[PDB]
RNA sequence: CUUGAGUCUCGUAGAGGGGGGUAGAAUUCCAGGUGUAGCGGUGAAAUGCGUAGAGAUCUGGAGGAAUACCGGUGGCGAAGGCGGCCCCCUGGACGAAGACUGACGCUCAGGUGCGAAAGCGUGGGGAGCAAACAGGAUUAGAUACCCUGGUAGUCCACGCCGUAAACGAUGUCGACUUGGAGGUUGUGCCGGCGUGGCUUCCGGAGCUAACGCGUUAAGUCGACCGCCUGGGGAGUACGGCCGCAAGGUUAAAACUCAAAUGAAUUGACGGGGGCCCGCACAAGCGGUGGAGCAUGUGGUUUAAUUCGAUGCAACGCGA
């Protein structure tokens, strides 16, 4: 339907799973993949293949906004975050930026208890 | 190395000097270690008091992501 | 082994095509040192599949190995106290080693009644991906890509 | 980390300035640092375990270019 | 009397303490926009969340707690401890030059004060985390470790408790006794040359059972205090004191043993590390385990079923 071409490209990389999610320079999603949403899990989704193909069909579903140039914010510390951007320059849009995004508090809240395993 | 707060006579290091702190702050606004800028320790304590105070008033960012 | 010094071992080649990737399905074939044997099935096979496509021995047997050669495999990696099948390309010689061995296991559980004929017939099912030992070229190519994402350690 | 794609810049270049500039400020390893809590006495634990280990690193290096192998 | 001790002048560094204020990052929740089929989690899952629109993303708002970077075998403090920034009140330490008092000192049973975390009382607060608890897993079981939740509590004020591997497992004060490299903070003389405080690492003599300590001594001495006298019973019982309680503190005996213990040595072992090797895996080919029979063995039987071998390394073995 409508036309944008400058988009944002969210990327919420995690250590299980990643989230690739377009929306327009104002934060409006436009469409979004996961890779256990690709066709992925367990020990398959949180592997950067799995994150490429999210971030393939991602590109897919917003191919009806005529999406040209992308913004990239990369979130979180997962293996899908370098894949996610090499496929994004691939499947066709003119990669403008790449910003992390990671939170990071200042101090901030004390984090759940370490795993003994 | 060569802390240049020495070097030049330096009493107090002044927040208002937005021009030399800029010089040590990285781009993502955080404080340069003394061991990369070989700034002296007590230098590197006033620096840090300027840095926090021109931060405060919004002369330098906290962070690259305002 | 630990060490590596696997001089390869010289193979002639079959005395009535001259090749050494006919002789080594011989080889494959041979049960018991009873290489006559293999070699008078495997000439069979050869002329019959030829009668029976036109096109010559030494081609046909070509263009069965073709339709049956993998190109990547999977390796077991075990990490998690699980296991990872990692794909792996297939080098050429092992290509042709696998599809020759493919071939006769899918020859030997057929049903026509000499070896020679079930060869023939496994080579002919092959140069149009009909047969057994295509089908598990297709398996193994399948798994390979479904385990694609693990192509690294 | 925010680079700019700057003009005839290809993308791997790019990217490769995006991944150095990640890898200077430390992002990875504030994350994986920030996962899960640590008692105080854990800190001062591996940090004096790391400053006594660079300390005899350095010693034994500096012995080591006097002794002789063969 | 002035050298121990102390006062004054001038200056220095400091997360020293108490009180108040404030800033930015992030989590959670609340409302709203976009959007759609997943999210979350794990070794793998499930519980859980989600089409009643989650997750993601964006805008606004609420609230609590903690202060990234700086940051440092860096600093301060009697110890416990103390970390964003700003102001107020306030303690100690150190240096340089002198002036002043004139042994005013050291240690300290009993006493008195301070004293992490947990915990207790009253009143507030409650984001995140999280004993108990609940569910999901794992397991032979799994009152656990892992997962999803989650209440005290963690925060604040006041009052209590008085204990920690409260550790340097090293009481305090003073004197003396080769060195080397750093850290931090003063200061004189001109990056170079001195002189002070605190501090980290190595190491000499000496000391030590050894490990090690080594001018910050575990060296050489002096003053005073505290404490020990085999292991277990037991820091327990009884009594006293203290405490709201939990309990703390002081603190036995019977009985029982011939040890218990420290350091170091040689091995062996590790679900410690490194490096190598073997049909050890991997890559392959053919088997055994099923059938019938041969043969040995166990067992059972028998008058006797002769004796021996009987994890690998006995079982077509002595034969
Ligand atoms: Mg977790
Ligand atoms: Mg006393
Ligand atoms: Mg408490
Ligand atoms: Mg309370
Ligand atoms: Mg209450
Ligand atoms: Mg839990
Ligand atoms: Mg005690
Ligand atoms: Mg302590
Ligand atoms: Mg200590
Ligand atoms: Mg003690
Ligand atoms: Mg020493
Ligand atoms: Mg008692
Ligand atoms: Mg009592
Ligand atoms: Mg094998
Ligand atoms: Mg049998
Ligand atoms: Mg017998
Ligand atoms: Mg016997
Ligand atoms: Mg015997
Ligand atoms: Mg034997």
């Amino acid at each position: 339907r409508k036309q944008v071409s400058d988009g944002v490209a969210h990327i919420h990389a995690s250590f299980n799973n990643t989230i690739v999610t377009i929306t327009d320079r104002q934060g409006n999603a436009l469409g979004w993949a996961t890779a256990g949403g690709s066709g992925f899990r367990g020990s398959r989704k949180s592997t950067p293949f799995a994150a490429q193909v999210a971030a393939e069909r991602c590109a897919d579903a917003v191919k009806e906004y005529g999406i040209k140039n992308l913004e990239v914010m990369v979130k979180g510390p997962g293996p899908g975050r370098e894949s996610t951007i090499r496929a994004l320059n691939a499947a066709g849009f003119r990669i403008t930026n790449i910003t992390d995004v990671t939170p990071i508090p200042h101090x901030g809240c004390r984090p759940p208890k370490k795993r003994r395993v | 190395k060569f802390c240049r707060f020495t070097a030049e006579g330096v009493q107090e290091i002044d927040y208002k000097d937005i021009a030399t702190l800029k010089n040590y702050i990285t781009e993502s606004g955080k404080i340069v270690p003394s061991r990369i800028t070989g700034t002296r320790a007590k230098y590197q304590r006033q620096l840090a008091r300027a840095i926090k105070r021109a931060r405060y008033l919004s002369l330098l960012p906290y962070t690259d992501r305002h | 082994p630990r060490r590596r010094v696997i001089g390869q071992r010289k193979i002639l080649p079959d005395p009535k095509f001259g090749s050494e990737l006919l002789a080594k399905f011989v080889n494959i074939l041979m049960v018991d040192g009873k290489k006559s044997t293999a070699e008078s099935i495997v000439y069979s096979a050869l002329e019959t599949l030829a009668q029976r496509s036109g096109k010559s021995e030494l081609e046909a047997f070509e263009v069965a190995l073709e339709n049956v050669r993998p190109t990547v495999e999977v390796k077991s990696r075990r990490v998690g106290g699980s296991t990872y099948q990692v794909p792996v390309e297939v080098r050429p010689v092992r290509r042709n080693a696998l599809a020759m061995r493919w071939i006769v296991e899918a020859a030997r559980k057929r049903g026509d009644k000499s070896m020679a004929l079930r060869l023939a017939n496994e080579l002919s099912d092959a140069a149009e991906n009909k047969g057994t030992a295509v089908k598990k070229r297709e398996d193994v190519h399948r798994m390979a890509e479904a385990n694609k994402a693990f192509a690294h350690y | 980390p925010v680079i700019k794609v700057r003009e005839n810049e290809p993308f791997d270049v790019a990217l490769r300035r995006f991944k150095r500039s990640c890898e200077k400020a430390g992002v990875l390893a504030e994350v994986r640092r920030r996962e899960f809590y640590e008692k105080p006495t854990t800190e001062r634990k591996r940090a004096k375990a790391s400053a006594v280990k660079r300390h005899a690193k350095k010693l034994a290096r500096e012995n080591a270019r006097r002794t002789r192998l063969y």
